[PDB]
């Protein structure tokens, strides 16, 4: 698991909403989300940058990643993005969602699908570190899309 | 069944065919329909009792 | 007369409502006082506990 | 000419009156068939008839007021049917 | 017969108030005010409660797919064109109208194979001799979902909730384009 | 449980009857229809399409048939379709796969569902028949080739569509 860092908890929980639905589906979602946060901030920081994926037209023209989801959606690059995250979370909605509020979780409820190709390295630091960036990926994506939302540049 | 018995009416051609009635003496002996039952719905002569057979009759409640 | 139906419809609507349920099953002359603990006029409505 | 078609606009011929006379007509059925019931479970069911209970005809006369529910509660609970084999018929 | 105390679908919020509770459902029986589900036991030709939920999971699916496509269809989002055919309709309950014969005559030959090859044994319902069949059981995501039995009703009792929400909200756009204001949010 | 994805338990009926079974089932499609005219679908598909994509790289490369005469059909096996269908060729070739499908597809899903073959035998075996096991690692490689030949030839076509064909024998 993860408590607080250099204390020893069950971390902030003051609305103490852990015994309401399984904290097997809350650290798998909360895994999901800050990987999807962490690409998030990655893929911003990169369209900002300048650099280009391999297809281009279009993709330097909807710069500052803002007009990226409204123009690419048009352009059509995004249905297809959109139909290969869902195929992939689709099979990942089969073997996730066939067991909830019931039935075990034994997959590892987190990253345990797959992954075991190039490193092979399983550290509980990079455990810890996984859940750590995750948030705060989380929060640093929040802060791209509403700082940058009225602000420009790096800020 | 036995007298006071709350019977219903099996025979096809009786005015009562159906219909509740209450067995008010079983005679023992030699007669073809031996059971009385008494209705409380007179038929088109007006007449209220019936001689009844034991296999025309139901039976609904025990005395 | 001079003020808008839909009060009055909505005022007898919420009567009516109160008076369906306030007893639920007891309605006619029957059926109302079946029970020999409902003395008569008592809806059970006293909530200051007078 | 009267519309007796459905439509809303023409409500006020048929059909309102037909709701108005539907009630009405319930509630004379219904009032009647319950002092049936009453003069049924009597002692003299035929004395109750020519010469009609006045105060207990007056209760269910106006307890008829909710037939459309009444109606429906006995007929869920089983108490508005003979079910078909207690009825008298003709030998056929 | 399986008199509807077993069947899943009673909802907390029709026990909103002190007294009665749980995960979504009412504890002291589902809701039936008019006793729809008691029709069966005076004449066999009313429906039995197994039919009845058939009846109500096939509407609720279906008007789950209605609202959705009605959300969707009402602003963009339309298939490519090509020739001879143009999905460019954004009114819906009109879509159909500016249609080929090759498209429409095949949404409805389809849904008509479909619905008449997955009817075997509804008629063995109206009875309560379920047996097979077990109301909206085609097959379509049976042992997907969970094996236990709180998993799998909650799992249920979710389907039952969104699919009336969804009858009742496809309900209220239609009904709004047939006469100008039934729902006074509307969009459509 | 399963081989191609070891992380969600296993398909039914995909117990290994069939060759080449690694239970890749994620839609559980094993259900619709009995397996015995999935697999005869299947190998079907990847026949065509293996022959699709022979006579296809073969007639864009250059190659034409005994008295093939000059049409756009000779320009581009794109065009091919299109101008043989003017020519009512296709309309021989339609009733020539139509007797063989009549007589073969009949026969052939007709009796796997009452019970007496192997899904898709057709008993042409031309050679082979005596070695059981290169019987069986002809049954895997061909419908290995099947399912590569489908994708090959959905990527030419779509390749090829995609440019309208600017005579690209690489594409
Ligand atoms: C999916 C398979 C397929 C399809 C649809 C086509 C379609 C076509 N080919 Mg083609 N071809 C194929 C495979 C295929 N080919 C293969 C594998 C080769 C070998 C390399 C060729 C070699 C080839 C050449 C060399 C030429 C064509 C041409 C043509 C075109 C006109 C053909 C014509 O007049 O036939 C209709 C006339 C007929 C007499 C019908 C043919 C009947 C044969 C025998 C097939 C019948 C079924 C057969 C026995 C297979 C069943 C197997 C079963 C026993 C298991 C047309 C677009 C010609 C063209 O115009 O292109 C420019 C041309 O010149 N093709
Ligand atoms: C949104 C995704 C998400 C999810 C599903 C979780 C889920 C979880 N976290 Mg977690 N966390 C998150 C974001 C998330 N967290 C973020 C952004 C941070 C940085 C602040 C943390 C920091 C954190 C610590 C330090 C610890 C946890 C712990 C836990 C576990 C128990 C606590 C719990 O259920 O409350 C989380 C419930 C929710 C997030 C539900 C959402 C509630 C509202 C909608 C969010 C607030 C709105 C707005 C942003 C403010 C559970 C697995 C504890 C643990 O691992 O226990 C062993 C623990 O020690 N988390
Ligand atoms: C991320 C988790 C994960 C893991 C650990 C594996 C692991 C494996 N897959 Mg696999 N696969 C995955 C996801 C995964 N796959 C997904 C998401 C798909 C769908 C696109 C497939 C589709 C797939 C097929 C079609 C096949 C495998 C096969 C295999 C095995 C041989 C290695 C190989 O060629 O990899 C392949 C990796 C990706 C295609 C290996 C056990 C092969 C097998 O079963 O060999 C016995 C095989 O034929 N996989
Ligand atoms: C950068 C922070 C970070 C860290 C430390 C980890 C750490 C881990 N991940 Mg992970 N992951 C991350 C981000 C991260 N992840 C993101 C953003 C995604 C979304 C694409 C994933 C998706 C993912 C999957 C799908 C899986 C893991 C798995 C793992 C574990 C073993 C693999 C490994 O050594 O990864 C090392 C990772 C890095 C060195 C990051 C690369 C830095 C780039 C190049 C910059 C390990 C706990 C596997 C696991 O737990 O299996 C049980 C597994 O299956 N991760
Ligand atoms: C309140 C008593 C009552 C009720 C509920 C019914 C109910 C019914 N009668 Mg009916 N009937 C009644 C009295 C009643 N009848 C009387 C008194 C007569 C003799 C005149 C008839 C003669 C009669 C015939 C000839 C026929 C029916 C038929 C029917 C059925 C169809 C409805 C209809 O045609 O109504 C029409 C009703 C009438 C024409 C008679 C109405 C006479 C008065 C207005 C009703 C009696 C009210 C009573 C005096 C109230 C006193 C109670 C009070 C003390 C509380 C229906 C089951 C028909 C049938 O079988 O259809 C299936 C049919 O053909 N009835
Ligand atoms: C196709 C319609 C339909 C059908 C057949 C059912 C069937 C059922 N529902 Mg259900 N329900 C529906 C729609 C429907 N529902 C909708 C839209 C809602 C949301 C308001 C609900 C909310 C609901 C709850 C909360 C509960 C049920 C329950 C039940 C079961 C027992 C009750 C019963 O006998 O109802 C029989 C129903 C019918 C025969 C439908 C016909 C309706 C009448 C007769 C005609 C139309 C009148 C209506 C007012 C139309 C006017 C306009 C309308 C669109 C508003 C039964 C399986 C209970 C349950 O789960 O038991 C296990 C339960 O607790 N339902
Ligand atoms: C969100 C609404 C919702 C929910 C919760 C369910 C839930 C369920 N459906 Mg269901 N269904 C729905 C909408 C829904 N359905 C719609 C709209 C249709 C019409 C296409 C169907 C058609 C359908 C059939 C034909 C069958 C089921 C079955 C089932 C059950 C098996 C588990 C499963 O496959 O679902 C898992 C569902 C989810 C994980 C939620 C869906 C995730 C999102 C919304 C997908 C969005 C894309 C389960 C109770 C089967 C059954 O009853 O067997 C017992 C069955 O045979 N459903
Ligand atoms: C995903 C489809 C739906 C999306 C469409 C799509 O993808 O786009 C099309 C596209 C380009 C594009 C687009 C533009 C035209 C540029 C612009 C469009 O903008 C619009 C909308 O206008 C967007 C976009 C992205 O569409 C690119 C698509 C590329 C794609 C789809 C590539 C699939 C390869 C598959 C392979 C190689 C399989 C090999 C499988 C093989 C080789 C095997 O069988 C191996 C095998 O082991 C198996 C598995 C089992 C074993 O027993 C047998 C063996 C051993 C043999
Ligand atoms: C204008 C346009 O655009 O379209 C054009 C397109 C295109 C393609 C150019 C055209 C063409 C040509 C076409 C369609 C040609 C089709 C030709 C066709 C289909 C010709 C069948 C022959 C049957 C035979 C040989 C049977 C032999 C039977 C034999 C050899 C037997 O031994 C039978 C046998 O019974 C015995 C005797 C004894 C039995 O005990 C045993 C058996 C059963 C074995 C057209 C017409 O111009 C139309
Ligand atoms: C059974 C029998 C016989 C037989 C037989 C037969 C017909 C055997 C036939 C086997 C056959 C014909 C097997 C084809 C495989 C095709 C493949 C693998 C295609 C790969 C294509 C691939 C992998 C890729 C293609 C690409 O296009 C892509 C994807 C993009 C392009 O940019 C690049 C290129 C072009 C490269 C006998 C023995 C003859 C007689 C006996 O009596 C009966």
């Amino acid at each position: 698991k993860l408590d607080g860092t250099l204390v020893g908890d069950v971390g902030f929980d003051p609305l103490g909403l852990s015994n309401i639905l399984p904290i097997e589906w809350m650290r798998e979602a909360e895994l999901k989300h800050g990987r999807v946060c962490m690409l998030a901030v990655v893929g911003y920081i990169v369209v900002d940058k300048g650099l280009r994926a391999p297809g281009a037209e279009k993709l330097v023209a909807a710069t500052s990643s803002f007009t990226a989801h409204d123009a690419a959606v048009q352009s059509g690059h995004m249905w297809a993005l959109l139909l290969a995250c869902g195929l992939f979370e689709i099979v990942g909605a089969g073997a996730i969602a066939s067991t909830l509020n019931g039935g075990d979780r034994k997959p590892g409820e987190f990253a345990l699908t797959g992954g075991f190709d190039r490193d092979a390295a399983k550290l509980e630091r990079f455990k810890l570190a996984e859940i750590k960036h995750s948030r705060l990926a989380m929060m640093a994506f929040s802060g791209l899309v509403t700082q940058d939302a009225l602000s420009h540049g790096a800020t | 069944i036995e007298r006071g018995s709350k019977v219903r009416v099996l025979r096809p051609e009786s005015y009562w065919f159906q219909e509740c009635g209450s067995v008010a003496t079983i005679a023992k002996g030699g007669d073809r329909y031996p059971v009385v039952v008494r209705f409380e719905k007179v038929n088109y002569p007006g007449v209220a009792p019936n001689n009844f057979a034991l296999d025309e009759l139901g039976e609904v409640e025990a005395p | 007369s001079s003020t808008p139906p839909e009060a009055l419809a909505q005022i007898v609507l919420v009567l009516s409502i109160i008076e369906f349920n306030s007893n639920k099953d007891k309605w006619t002359m029957d059926t109302m006082f079946t029970d020999p603990a409902r003395e008569p006029g008592n809806l059970g409505f006293d909530p200051l506990k007078f | 000419h009267l519309i007796a078609d459905g439509r809303p606009d023409h409500a006020g011929e048929f059909v309102i009156p037909a709701f108005g006379f539907l009630y009405i007509a319930g509630w004379i059925g219904w009032a009647g068939r319950s002092y049936l019931q009453f003069s049924k479970k009597t002692d003299k069911p035929n004395e109750n008839e020519i010469i009609i209970n006045v105060p207990v005809a007056l209760g269910m006369m106006s307890g008829a007021f909710l037939w459309p529910l009444a109606a429906w509660k006995e007929l869920i609970n089983g108490q508005l049917l003979v079910p078909g084999d207690e009825v008298t018929v003709s030998p056929r | 017969r399986k008199p509807l105390s077993e069947y899943v679908g009673a909802s907390q919020e029709l026990a909103a108030f002190p007294g009665g509770g749980g995960k979504e459902g009412a504890a002291p029986v589902p809701w039936d005010p008019l006793q729809l589900s008691e029709l069966w036991k005076v004449s066999a030709n009313n429906p039995d409660v197994a039919w009845l939920r058939e009846a109500e999971l096939k509407h609720g699916r279906m008007s789950m797919l209605a609202i959705t496509g009605v959300m969707v269809q009402s602003a963009g989002i339309h298939l490519p064109g090509n020739a001879d055919i143009s999905f460019a309709n954004a009114d819906w309950a009109m879509a159909p109208t500016t249609l080929p014969p090759a498209a429409w005559g095949q949404v409805l030959f389809f849904i008509g194979l479909a619905e008449g090859q997955t009817s075997a044994g509804l008629f063995d319902l109206w009875l309560g001799n379920t047996e097979k069949r077990e109301p909206g059981n085609l097959g379509w995501g049976t042992q997907f979902l969970s094996k236990d039995k709180k998993a799998a009703d909650k799992m249920r009792l979710k389907e039952l909730k969104n699919g009336r929400l969804a009858m009742l909200a496809i309900m209220g756009v239609a009904f709004n384009h047939v006469i100008p204001g039934a729902l006074p949010g509307c969009m459509y």
